């Protein structure tokens, strides 16, 4: 017999995914996490987190209308990573304001969005996944100039006019990628926050076409970042076996560094909640079933020897701690 | 300095003090005020002109 | 040797009190009822890019559409000053340069510097390529301005305390005019094309002429070394630039020293002064990354035109007066109007 | 005109202290700083000695290390090179020299008689 | 007709135009990759001498040398077709980023006069940011001229008394200490003016040669490869 597909979770359409290899079965629109108000103090807390990161990177999104030049090639990347993240984080707050009823698709016939069958999911989850990926590749853009104005020492007042080379990947590469989860139907609805984002309820999204990704470009940024620091460090290197004595050196590494770490280790941490709800809700599911096939009517898994819950304490870091790599150009305007 | 230097520079001197030809200080004045005077009209940088007049806009 | 130096004694007081008895009033209350020029201070309208090294000389010619930079990269770039395009990029065989020359006609472009020798190129040619059209040489020093009066005859000035009249065709010196002790910087022509100046490192402006080898006149009354030299539109006046960071404006009739453009905040070099078209409006480039235009009547500050990051080179004014082109040590040429 | 005239050396018995003196007129004195060029007979020109506008910053060639002076005042715009004693090797040719530009420390002032801002001198014997 | 022709002589002068540009984009690469040098001297300081194996390769008014060491390609110009009045054409080498300054050690007047060049080459308003590379040449030379004893160093330097060799100073193996006192001394002398005048921007980087070493072309290298580290260093603001 094994897992059969409830009653209540049948899609009106042909989707094309497949829930635990049965088509036609459909999470519900309900969370069903959080119960009594705790969705709601969620919603509550990811609100002030909005109303907390655009305060921050309003203060690095009105530092370019001061000036245009004092903006290296090196430092070409951080105002579009900066105003990048801040309208990232100010439209994740209008949809936070838009509401989770006009989320998922709309007695216990509610479910969550699956594919092109949207009305709303398109726009938004272009604009928030793009965007998203946007600023991830360009930091890595950041940190590939830094590589190229500190490991070989360019000009770092000439090589800009690469940057619409380098544009044609920043705003390609993630380009390139954002048309599958639309393509063939792979876009779903988040209805803890009321966002339409991929990789909530399936296995396939956020193994391939979010997570590795991110990782890759987490991985090359800190190499080349790294390999920065190595050559100034040889530079300094030469420096003290002479008569002289340089103390900028160091003030201009700790500063590379804490700026590095306050959105290298973020989003490291961001990528063990992906893992971590990667690997427990292809289980999750098995005790929900477990727990709830009396309910259901539906045949109850004969081992869920292994019982589990998501907790409040890792959803909540996770959603503070999404939209807080954002903040870190705010630390360099400071 | 050099007395074929220093003969070379006094015959200029005469040389040039043959034809002396100078006149008073007010009357050039004056004639230096007529021709900025009479030319002040077509100065295309003490008085501004339209964008459509100069091609310089 | 005491009679040498008792008639240069003699001739030198006889030249001043020739000067004072000329000298019956000054001209700086003679411009008392007239009205100040106003703050009439323009902006830049073009930025032509495009050169590696510092700009050191320009020139317009008749036309106010084709300009000529020189640069010490060994460039000569000819632009169109309407819609910013460079026209031609003349390679040089020497890199250091220090002026270059457009002809009344807009065949021929000349230049000179370290090198001690005068090119010209064609810019009409049948071939339609730029090239090496003449070599004029024969100065044991540096030039330093050559500026064209047709298209057969050239006039040079050199740090062999030596300016030189040459011809074109045979390629031979046709004059050469001897009696500055220090290196002449600058050299005008005066718009009927019969004498000209030039301001040596001697705190002397020889005004000479073309016809005949002789000195026709020697203005005195500097400190230091005169930078730039410009008659005025009218021809009877000029005015000299001296480290000293004053301008003189003298007359040609009265071979008196008339005018003293100073301020004490300014204590840079002056570099490059051109006349206006009316003679009223005096720009001069300094030394503190900035250029001042004076009045000639007045001798009051008019304005300040700002906007370099190194020390201004050349300065040059359209024949007729609307564009001023002034060429700094950033590799770029700004259009002021 | 800018001109230096000099005065004072030439016959001067060995022993006495005797003051060359230098009038300037033409430049402002006190925003130029001076220099004190000598040439030997079957020399050319050597530079002993340099003056900067204050008075403070006064620097000596090797030869005349702790013998020679030189000062100036600006109100009566003259400038002074106090000499103390001879040389049997300084019979030479004098000339007060100025560099042309006044606020500055960097100073070209010895030519092959071509220089400009440099007074006729005056010819001193032992 | 004449629209059309108008049109098309303006897109052929934009072509024209795009074209010379890219060449000069082109030739900008090239100009600055290889590193300028302006050599000044004395008649008697060796001026040719510095470098032997390629001064030769296979107009008088400014002589070229074109050597190219790791890849990098070192350009010398020395001028000497000019008269002795040297304010007016220095001021054409701001750009450079090296001044090779030559000084015979053996001739002293002479010394006293090179000292004011450096002098004057240093407090320059226009030569204020471009370092040099000085040479003390003719150290053999020096070498036996201060063990023949006819000339004493104290007659042209009353300071040479009251000097001791520095315990930095590394002398080189096979001489008396007294020659090594004597280099190390006008070492010191340039550098009392080296290091006055000059608050940070440009440092001096003193070496010794003769008629016999070839090993000039490296420490040009080396001292222009700080040359450019520093300047680097110093346009990033880093103080």
């Amino acid at each position: 017999i094994g897992f059969w597909c409830p009653r209540h979770l049948k899609t009106s359409g042909g989707q094309g995914y497949k829930f635990l290899g049965i088509d036609q079965c459909a999470p519900p629109c309900p969370n069903m996490y959080f119960k009594s108000d705790e969705l709601e103090f969620a919603k509550s807390f990811i609100g002030t987190v909005s109303i907390f990161c655009l305060c921050a990177t309003l203060f690095t999104f009105l530092t370019f209308l001061i000036d245009v030049r004092r903006f290296r090639y090196p430092e070409r990347p951080i105002i579009y990573y900066s105003v990048c993240y801040s309208i990232v984080s100010l439209m994740y707050f209008i949809g936070f304001l838009l509401g989770d009823s006009t989320a998922c698709n709309k007695e216990l016939g509610d479910t969550v969005v699956l594919g092109s069958q949207n009305k709303a999911c398109t726009v938004l989850f272009m604009l928030l996944y793009f965007f998203t990926m946007a600023g991830t590749v360009w930091w890595v853009i950041l940190t590939i100039t830094w590589f190229l104005a500190a490991g070989r020492k360019w000009s770092c007042e000439a090589i800009e006019q690469k940057a619409v080379w380098f544009h044609a990947v920043a705003w390609g590469t993630p380009g390139f990628l954002t048309v599958m989860l639309l393509a063939m139907n792979k876009v779903e609805g988040d209805n803890i926050s009321g966002v339409c984002f991929v990789g909530l309820y399936d296995l396939d999204a956020s193994r391939y076409f979010v997570l590795l990704p991110l990782c890759l470009c987490v991985f090359v940024g800190l190499s080349l970042l790294l390999a920065g620091i190595i050559s100034l460090n040889h530079v300094r290197q030469v420096i003290q076996h002479d008569g002289r004595n340089q103390e900028k050196l160091k003030k201009f590494m700790i500063r590379i560094g804490v700026f590095s770490g306050l959105y290298l280790v973020p989003l490291v941490t961001l990528l063990g909640c992906y893992v971590y709800e990667q690997v427990n809700r292809i289980t999750w599911e098995i005790t929900w079933v477990s727990d709830h096939c009396r309910q259901y009517h539906i045949p109850c898994p004969y081992q869920a020897k292994a019982k589990a819950r998501p907790e409040l304490a890792l959803f909540m870091i996770k959603y503070l701690m999404t939209l807080i790599v954002g903040i870190s150009a705010v630390f360099w305007v400071g | 300095t050099a007395s074929i230097a220093q003969a070379r520079k006094l015959v200029e001197q005469l040389k040039m003090e043959a034809n002396i030809d100078r006149i008073k200080v007010s009357k050039a004045a004056a004639d230096l005020m007529a021709y900025c005077e009479a030319h002040a009209k077509e100065d295309p940088l003490l008085t501004p002109v339209p964008a459509s007049e100069n091609p310089f806009r | 040797l005491d009679q040498l130096r008792q008639e240069a004694e003699q001739l030198k007081n006889q030249i001043r009190d020739a000067r004072k008895a000329c000298a019956d009033a000054t001209l700086s209350q003679i411009t008392n009822n007239i009205d100040p020029v106003g703050r009439i201070q323009m902006r830049t309208r073009r930025t032509l890019r495009g050169h590696l090294a510092k700009i050191y000389a320009m020139h317009w010619g008749t036309d106010s559409r084709l300009l000529v930079s020189a640069s010490q990269d060994g460039k000569l770039i000819i632009w169109d000053s309407y819609t910013t395009n460079k026209v031609h990029a003349i390679p040089l065989r020497s890199s250091w340069v220090m002026t270059c020359a457009y002809a009344p006609s807009g065949n021929y472009v000349a230049c000179g510097g370290l090198d001690n020798i005068c090119s010209i190129y064609n810019l009409k040619t049948r071939e339609g390529n730029v090239r090496v059209s003449r070599e004029l040489a024969g100065h044991t020093g540096y030039l330093s301005c050559c500026r064209f009066l047709d298209d057969n005859q050239i006039v040079t000035s050199s740090g062999d305390t030596t300016c030189a009249l040459w011809d074109i065709e045979t390629g031979q010196q046709t004059t050469t005019f001897t009696g500055h002790t220090g290196d002449v910087m600058s050299l005008s022509l005066a718009p009927d094309t019969r004498l000209f100046v030039s301001g040596a490192c001697d705190a002397s402006a020889k005004l000479w002429d073309v016809r005949e080898g002789m000195c026709r006149q020697t203005f005195t009354g500097h400190e230091s070394d005169i930078n730039a030299i410009c008659f005025f539109p009218n021809g009877n006046a000029f005015a000299t630039g001296s480290d000293d960071a004053t301008c003189r404006l003298f007359d040609l009739r009265a071979d008196q020293e008339l005018m003293t453009y100073s301020h004490d905040n300014i204590i840079c070099g002056i570099t490059s002064v051109s006349f206006s078209k009316s003679g009223r409006l005096l720009l001069a480039g300094y030394d503190d990354f900035n250029c001042n235009v004076w009045d000639a009547l007045k001798a009051d500050r008019a304005g300040v035109l700002a906007g370099h990051d190194n020390r201004v080179s050349c300065l040059g004014v359209t024949d007729d007066g609307m564009a001023v082109a002034t060429g700094s040590w950033d590799s770029f040429l700004k259009i002021w109007n | 005109q800018v001109q230096l005239q000099e005065s004072g050396g030439g016959l001067v018995q060995p022993g006495g202290s005797l003051r060359l003196s230098c009038a300037a007129s033409g430049f402002t004195f006190s925003n130029y700083k001076m220099n004190w060029v000598r040439q030997a007979p079957g020399k050319g020109l050597e530079w002993v000695s340099d003056i900067s506008q204050s008075g403070a910053s006064i620097s000596y060639t090797g030869s005349v290390k702790g013998r020679f002076t030189i000062s100036r005042d600006n109100a009566k715009n003259t400038l002074y090179l106090q000499m103390n004693s001879l040389k049997p090797e300084d019979t030479a040719v004098y000339y007060c020299a100025r560099c042309p530009a006044p606020f500055t420390r960097d100073c070209f002032d010895v030519t092959s008689t071509t220089y400009a801002y440099r007074g006729q001198g005056t010819q001193v014997t032992v | 007709s004449k629209t059309e022709d108008k049109r098309a002589q303006k897109r052929a002068e934009k072509k024209r135009s795009k074209l010379i540009d890219k060449q000069l984009q082109d030739e900008k690469m090239g100009y600055m990759c290889t590193h300028r040098l302006l050599l000044l001297g004395a008649d008697n300081s060796g001026k040719s001498t510095i470098v032997k194996q390629m001064r030769i390769l296979h107009t008088s008014g400014i002589f070229e040398t074109k050597f190219q060491v790791d890849k990098v390609n070192f350009h010398m110009f020395d001028v000497g077709g000019q008269r002795d009045e040297r304010r007016k054409w220095i001021q054409c080498f701001n750009d450079v980023t090296a001044i090779i300054f030559v000084v015979d050690s053996s001739d002293y007047n002479r010394l006293q006069e090179a000292l004011n060049l450096f002098k004057s080459i240093w407090n320059n308003r226009w030569l204020r940011t471009i370092s040099v590379i000085l040479f003390l040449n003719k150290q053999d030379l020096l070498a036996e001229k201060v063990l023949a004893g006819k000339s004493k160093i104290e007659d042209y330097f009353p300071e040479f008394a009251r000097y001791t060799t520095p315990e930095d100073a590394t002398p080189e193996p096979g001489e008396d200490p007294r020659v090594t006192r004597a280099k190390y001394f006008i070492r010191d002398e340039f550098l009392r003016i080296s290091t006055a005048s000059g608050d940070g921007r440009h440092y001096c980087y003193p070496h010794f040669t003769c008629a016999v070493d070839t090993e000039n072309a490296r420490r040009i290298f080396n001292d222009c490869r700080d040359i450019i580290q520093r300047m680097h260093l110093r346009q990033y603001e880093l103080l």
